[PDB]
């Protein structure tokens, strides 16, 4: 499970950005995971 | 689940878009859909439905 | 004896003594590994020393196998295409 | 709606009807461009 | 700044690399994990077989779930080594 913690808002609402290698939540912008 | 970012928008119900439509970058042009096995859960990824 | 080697195998080869009266006939034999490991096992640290082995690092008893460690999934990654396609 | 590939014949198939042309009986079959043009915009 | 994470652990810089041999004591210490089985995934075909190639005890390459040594994800488990027996 993956969740903002700054949203906090379930469920979660996530794009993966396969180009650049990020998750970012699509809300705040904030990048969850890199790699 | 595990669906790409390109717009699906363009295909038709056949899931085959048509002649004619102006494609572009990481757009999808066939519709292709896997069942999966009930035992076969992707670590917690997978929904109900 | 005569050490030789026949692939994988270390045979020897034992030229008894002409005044034992046998023929100079070699008796052949394929060596057991744990023979030969109970013999390095019992050579002592001046030998160590002088054959070109250390005592806390490369002892030459080390140098057979007994155990035999499994790397990580890390070492050995599974490409999985699907759910049930590893 | 589809079209034949011999005689170019006009066809409606759906998503379970078999891949074959009704007087022609091939096995090759095309699409039809979309009806409603379209406008776009090159970006 | 990698790994995304903090720790305690002092850094330093590497200044020797002291080659050597495992002692058959050190391969058994080290491991955590006495593989035993020659299958990797259990028979539901859903989780890796305990006690086979697979086994949790050593780590996961996979994005979802955690080591079961350490409890870390995919991008901090380096991997455990585990021992087999001849």
């Amino acid at each position: 499970v993956l969740t903002c913690p700054e949203c906090k808002v379930y469920p979660p609402k996530i794009v993966e950005r396969f180009s650049e290698g990020d998750v970012v939540c699509a809300l705040c912008g904030l990048v969850l995971s890199d790699k | 689940l595990r669906m790409k970012h390109g717009t699906y928008d363009k295909l038709d119900d056949d899931g085959l878009i048509a002649p004619g439509v102006r494609v572009s970058g990481e757009d999808v042009i066939i519709g292709k859909t896997t069942p999966i096995s009930p035992d076969e859960e992707e670590l917690g990824q997978r929904t109900a439905y | 004896p005569t050490i030789r080697k026949d692939g994988l195998k270390l045979v020897g080869s034992w030229k008894k003594d002409r005044a034992t009266g046998d023929a100079d006939e070699p008796e052949l034999r394929v060596l057991s590994t744990e023979e030969i490991l109970n013999i390095f096992k019992h050579i002592s640290v001046k030998d160590f020393t002088s054959l070109g082995f250390n005592e806390v690092f490369s002892r030459p008893e080390w140098m057979i196998l007994t155990c035999l460690p499994v790397p990580p999934p890390p070492v050995r990654p599974s490409i999985s295409f699907n759910e049930s396609q590893r | 709606k589809y079209i034949c590939a011999e005689c170019s014949s006009k066809l409606s198939l759906s998503r379970t009807d078999a891949v074959r042309c009704k007087d022609c009986g091939h096995r090759i079959l095309l699409k039809a461009r979309t009806k409603r043009l379209v406008q776009f915009e090159a970006r | 700044m990698v790994g995304q994470q903090y720790s305690s652990a002092p850094l330093r810089t590497v200044k020797e690399v002291q080659f050597g041999l495992f002692s058959p004591e050190e391969v058994r210490a080290i491991s955590v994990a006495k593989i035993r089985f020659p299958e990797t995934m259990d028979e539901t075909q859903t989780r890796a077989k305990i006690g086979g190639l697979n086994d949790p005890r050593l780590g996961s390459i996979d994005r979802n779930l955690k080591c079961q040594t350490c409890q870390e994800g995919m991008n901090e488990c380096p991997g455990h080594f585990g021992h087999i027996d001849l």
